[PDB]
RNA sequence: UAGUGAACCAGUACCGUGAGGGAAAGGUGAAAAGCACCCCGGAAGGGGAGUGAAAUAGAUCCUGAAACCGUGUGCCUACAA
RNA sequence: GUAUGAGUAGCGAAAGACAGGUGAGAAUCCUGUCCACCGUAUGACUAAGGUUUCCUGGGGAAGGCUCGUCCGCCCAGGGUU
RNA sequence: CUCGUUAAGGAACUCGGCAAAAUGACCCCGUAACUUCGGGAGAAGGGGUGCUGACUUCGGUCAGCCGCAGUGAAUAGGCCC
RNA sequence: GUAGCGAAAUUCCUUGUCGGGUAAGUUCCGACCCGCACGAAAGGCGUAACGAUUUGGGCACUGUCUCAACGAGAGACUCGG
RNA sequence: CACCUCGAUGUCGGCUCGUCGCAUCCUGGGGCUGUAGUCGGUCCCAAGGGUUGGGCUGUUCGCCCAUUAAAGCGGCACGCGAGCUGGGUUCAGAACGUCGUGAGACAGUUCGGUCCCUAUCCGUCGCGGGCGUUGGAAAUUUGAGAGGAGCUGUCCUUAGUACGAGAGGACCGGGAUGGACUUACCGCUGGUGUACCAGUUGUUCUGCCAAGGGCAUUGCUGGGUAGCUAUGUAGGGAAGGGAUAAACGCUGAAAGCAUCUAAGUGUGAAGCCCACCUCAAGAUGAGAUUUCCCAUUUCUUUAAGAAAGUAAGACCCCUGAGAGAUGAUCAGGUAGAUAGGUUGGAAGUGGAAGGCUAGUGAUAGUUGGAGCGGACCAAUACUAAUCGGUCGAGGACUUAAC
């Protein structure tokens, strides 16, 4: 459950470290966002040398949460932090390499570059 | 709830091995790509253990790339082919949530052997 | 928040028609015949269903 | 579930435990409906423990029953004195032996003068 | 097509494709037919049914007298179904929970749990006052309306006694039907608590 | 409720550190003859029995208004603003 | 003087329980047991202040925010070397 | 009203982080700009704390043991620009 | 009207203009000076330490909030006084 | 302007709660277009629903950031302070600029500054008692009327088709899946869970060891049953009719033509009435169906008379929860499983005590998935629902028909 306000780890080696929800996408008064959602955020941590930096409004996908997902065979998925990867507009991440597992669920989300990237799904 | 254990008493599994909280195990769980069905192992502490009957369900923690994941099963999953005791850990309570705070060597489970 | 106006004496006596008390449960002690609460020892013999107590 | 008699947990835990030692020792109190009413469980489990007899009963028992002196005689030419403890493994318990439960009765009296409140007496039948 | 049964509880079933899904069990003891209304006679179309054979103790002559026809047991529950065939009902005919088919969408019918004298917060959902900030308002029912009326219009919600409502929910699936033990499995869960009523209907909206 | 604040143990009781401020409160019956004795009640208080012209003159005692409270009922009243 | 509000607010920080006794009458008084509270005090002395509230034997009119057989209250005696 | 706990988020509340939360004991390491050279400073930021043996230069050290956690409860600074 | 300071506890126009901080800053900090209406003991400018002072930012922390849920006690509720 | 209020009508902003108007922000329908298409512009009908999260500022307003289909405008004492706040305004303190000789003053600024009230009546949200509904009862019911709901995004397909030179790119039609809102529920994920289990510190008590009890926020800490719960789960606003708005007609004269209209006749919207859900015969207009009891006794009186035993039945009282402030509702009262206890289980916890073994020891293993186990499950009359009591009909008249 991401709101705004809610700091996420970045996934992934675009530059960024840490960003800050500015905004949950899909709805006018949508509160929270899960795995497999797009949110607006800004740069509040970035890597002295990467691409993106400090300050920047970037679009970004949810790609593990403390409150992870449930499957239609009713199990579970939880992950100890909550990360996300920059995007560009069409799903593409702007980094070339993905951190730490990822959820499945990307995959129905139509993420299928950050799913191929990623070190593991689950 | 006589009636709902005899209702459920057909679906309940009894291929289960006997596995309590702290033993390390590995999940054969079917996953589905599209047409293609494939099996990919979760191995991992059992962390939690709740719930009676049809409704008992398991909790199964590894950390994978440096980042801790839990997965949840019901027990009677038909989703899971096989669950398969690596090990056996000396635990001292049901639920281990505590690990979920410690890393690397503070989280090893001495092994007993049973 | 006070009364804007006082209380008649026949509105008053109409709030206090549900003001009052009941005597319930009153039926004759099986062992003296002394009226007893049921399910009660009765307070005169201090019997109950037909033992002394 | 179970009342709560008007006091925090560890007051009625205590009184619980006081009223039950006093009907242990005294086979016949009056008390109130619902402390008449808790207490019959309370003590019946008491003589459950007391049926058992065995040193596990034992102290489980008395983690609960309060250390009174159920009763004293002369006997050898000298006073032996039996604690509620003593009293409940060995007259309460050999006394039930054969009864399966409901091993108070409580019978309904008048109310309280100060109170109103309604007054029962509870006794080991 | 309808039935009358009792809520026995909650649980969870896998079904095919190995989906994960809970279901209330409800039990339905077959129902009896005990009275067939007409236009002729009452004006309106309904079949009366009873359900859950009650002791005879706990019956009076003239409900006797009314199941006599029937020539059944006292039931404990008696209620009329609409929208069906008459033809194909008759005093003393059975209804059994075979009549519905796993897949089928149905109507249930029950009375909610109550909850006694509840505030308007949870009442209504409204909105409580901040905690802090020197705020004296926490779980009170907001302004009662503006000046002008003198008096407080009808429907504004405040706190009373809460549940014990009928409550239908639409659209619920019949996940099993077991004839042997009288049970229905319907998808989701049902208003009421255990062992009260409940009732099955053919889903209206379908 | 007048008449001195005070017809009565009043400049008292009471209030205030103090100066100071400052009340309420009369009437059994001709005569106590002030209800011996009995009954209920622990007492109080009552019911008899007595005194007395009168006791609904019984000491809160002459008369005993109104507000207020209660009992019994001749009539009316639960579709009315 | 008496109402209304109204038999409503309030009954002023906290643990009592049972057995026995007393008594017309007991949650409230005495005794007993256990339990619980304070313990740089909620203990032990003293100055001021109060001025008999100290002790013993009775009482339950009024006071005690309930009750009361009890009291720092009332009645009778005594008590400060 | 007083108090305990609370998923995920963690000031988005709000005039305002009001209130609450967090820090808090002792031992060791370490500690900036600026400065009136005294301070800042308990800056900050970190580590240790239980039990049992052996040995101790008596403060320790080595080894072992247990729990989720060792100032195992209570009382004890939030900090910085 | 000098030095010094200047949209200031003083700047109405005014959220002056520019830069920093923020995703976004009428507040805050830095700078400019057309100072409506600073200015040198009703002292000017600066200043270590200090402040239950006013103001802005950050870390930690949290129901403050998204958005409320449960539980304990006192009152409210029923009964007796 | 000065008509009510100065023997007091509380003033901005915000919060909670909304409700109403339509001069409509979106959604719906339509005409014209300098409407190719996609976008649009303007106007007509339409108020059913919805119409946001922040930075700044006491703010309204406003700018900005990021979204949305949209981020409407207004009234209700610029709604709502006996519902809340009190940042601003507007007391007493103090200061700056300015004015004044001065006390002091400034819709000029700045720091700080007591928001009382136990609801009598109406009104509103819930729950009872009485009587009526014309013999007395137990159930099931029709529906006069009333309330609830009413929102919408994205994607796929039709189709890269119609259109367009190209770029670009549809109407209608058919599917999938969301946002917000909302009705229920605890099987799942979690929260809570103060008479569940375990660890642990200090002190104190059970004479001591051992094992335990008291207090320390439930002493603290790790878990957790039922119940209550959302963030968890399931479902909903679906299809469809009738009459219409603007609009479009068809036939048709007045007025040989023309003309939607005068007669006649039709299409037409998230709009109205139904349809969906809920309450509903105190709807005194008091309805309807099935079933049960039966015409008793005495005295008065032709009385729709009175009381007194009843019948069908209801209640008192007692055991309770799935119910609950109390009433009430529902489950039961030995014709018994209503509750307590007991027995057996379950969740839950995590291996009891006493031994045994190993170890100098802390401690580990074993006896043993042990011990304990509130609310959960099933049996069991062992305890308590005993004995009893109260209330409760005999059915008016007129006129059609039979
Ligand atoms: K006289
Ligand atoms: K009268
Ligand atoms: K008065
Ligand atoms: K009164
Ligand atoms: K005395
Ligand atoms: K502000
Ligand atoms: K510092
Ligand atoms: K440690
Ligand atoms: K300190
Ligand atoms: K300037
Ligand atoms: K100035
Ligand atoms: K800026
Ligand atoms: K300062
Ligand atoms: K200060
Ligand atoms: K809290
Ligand atoms: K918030
Ligand atoms: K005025
Ligand atoms: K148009
Ligand atoms: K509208
Ligand atoms: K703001
Ligand atoms: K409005
Ligand atoms: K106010
Ligand atoms: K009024
Ligand atoms: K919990
Ligand atoms: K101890
Ligand atoms: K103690
Ligand atoms: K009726
Ligand atoms: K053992
Ligand atoms: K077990
Ligand atoms: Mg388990
Ligand atoms: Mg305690
Ligand atoms: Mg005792
Ligand atoms: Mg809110
Ligand atoms: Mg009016
Ligand atoms: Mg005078
Ligand atoms: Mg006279
Ligand atoms: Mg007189
Ligand atoms: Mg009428
Ligand atoms: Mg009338
Ligand atoms: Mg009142
Ligand atoms: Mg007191
Ligand atoms: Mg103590
Ligand atoms: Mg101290
Ligand atoms: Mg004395
Ligand atoms: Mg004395
Ligand atoms: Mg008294
Ligand atoms: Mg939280
Ligand atoms: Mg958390
Ligand atoms: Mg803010
Ligand atoms: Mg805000
Ligand atoms: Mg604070
Ligand atoms: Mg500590
Ligand atoms: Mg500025
Ligand atoms: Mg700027
Ligand atoms: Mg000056
Ligand atoms: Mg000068
Ligand atoms: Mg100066
Ligand atoms: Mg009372
Ligand atoms: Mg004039
Ligand atoms: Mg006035
Ligand atoms: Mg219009
Ligand atoms: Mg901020
Ligand atoms: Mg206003
Ligand atoms: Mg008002
Ligand atoms: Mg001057
Ligand atoms: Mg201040
Ligand atoms: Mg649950
Ligand atoms: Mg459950
Ligand atoms: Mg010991
Ligand atoms: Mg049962
Ligand atoms: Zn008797």
């Amino acid at each position: 459950m991401i709101q705004q306000e809610s700091r996420l780890r970045v996934a992934d080696n675009s530059g960024a470290r840490e960003i800050l929800t500015i905004k949950v996408l899909g709805g006018s008064g949508r509160k929270t966002a899960n795995i497999g959602d797009v949110i607006v955020a800004t740069v509040k941590q970035a890597t002295p040398g990467g691409v993106v930096k400090k300050g920047e409004v970037v679009k970004a996908v949810i790609v593990r949460t403390k409150s992870g997902a449930r499957r239609a065979d009713g199990s579970y998925i939880k992950f100890d932090e909550n990360a996300a990867v920059i995007i560009r507009d069409d799903k593409s991440p702007r980094g070339t390499r993905i951190f730490g597992p990822v959820a499945r669920e990307l995959r129905e989300n139509n993420f299928m570059k950050i799913v191929s990237l990623a070190p593991e799904v689950l | 709830n006589p009636l709902i254990q005899e209702l459920t008493q057909e679906q309940l599994r009894t291929d289960i091995p006997a596995f309590r909280p702290g033993d390390t195990v590995r999940v054969h769980a079917k996953v589905v790509e599209g047409t293609r069905e494939r099996i990919q192992l979760f191995e991992g502490v059992v962390i939690k253990r709740r719930g009676a009957g049809i409704s008992e369900t398991y909790t199964v923690r590894k950390v994978s790339n440096g980042v801790g994941v839990e997965r949840t099963f019901p027990l009677h999953t038909p989703r899971v082919a096989q669950i398969e005791v690596v090990r056996y850990g000396k635990v001292r309570r049901a639920k281990l949530y505590y690990l979920r705070a410690l890393h690397g060597k503070a989280a090893r489970i001495k092994e007993i052997r049973r | 928040a006070v009364p804007a106006r006082r209380t008649s004496k026949a509105k008053k006596a109409k709030r206090r028609t549900h003001y009052k008390l009941t005597i319930k449960g009153l039926n004759a002690c099986s062992n003296c015949g002394e009226m007893k609460k049921s399910h009660h020892v009765c307070p005169a013999c201090g019997h109950y269903d037909g033992k002394d107590v | 579930s179970y009342r709560k008699l008007g006091r925090t947990s560890s007051q009625r835990k205590a009184m619980l435990r006081d009223i039950t030692t006093d009907l242990i020792i005294n086979e016949r109190i009056v008390t109130t409906e619902a402390r008449a009413k808790e207490v019959r469980s309370t003590v019946e489990k008491m003589i459950t423990l007391g049926k058992r007899g065995d040193l596990h009963a034992r102290r489980q028992a008395a983690t609960f029953v309060r250390n009174e002196v159920a009763s004293v005689r002369e006997e050898d030419e000298s006073i032996v004195v039996e604690s509620a403890l003593q009293k409940l493994f060995n007259d309460l318990g050999p006394r039930f032996a054969e009864r399966q439960g409901g091993y108070t009765r409580i019978l309904k009296t008048e109310p309280r003068r100060g109170d109103a409140a309604p007054m029962v007496v509870i006794e080991f039948v | 097509k309808g039935i009358l049964g009792k809520k026995v509880g909650m649980t969870q079933i896998f079904t095919e494709s190995g989906e994960l899904i809970p279901v209330t069990v409800v039990e339905a003891t077959p129902n009896v037919v005990l009275q067939v209304k007409t236009v002729e006679t009452d004006g309106y179309e309904a079949i009366q049914v009873g359900y859950q054979d009650k002791r005879e103790v706990l019956s009076n002559k003239p409900a006797k007298g009314h199941v006599a026809k029937a020539n059944t047991a006292p039931k404990r529950f008696i209620k009329e179904f609409k929208n069906v065939e008459l033809g194909e009902y008759e005093v003393g005919k059975e209804i059994k929970v075979d009549v519905f088919q796993a897949g089928d969408v149905v109507d249930v019918t029950g009375t909610t749990k109550g909850k006694g004298f509840q505030g308007a917060i949870k009442r209504h959902g409204q909105s409580r006052g901040p905690m802090s900030h020197g705020s004296r308002y926490h779980r009170r029912p907001g302004s009662m309306g503006p000046v002008a009326p003198n008096r407080v219009f009808k429907n504004k919600r405040l706190a009373g006694r809460m549940g014990g409502d009928r409550v239908t929910i639409q659209n619920l699936e019949v996940v099993k039907v077991d004839v042997e033990r009288n049970v229905i499995l319907i998808k989701g869960n049902i208003p009421g608590a255990k062992k009260s009523l409940i009732t099955i209907k053919s889903a209206v909206k379908a």
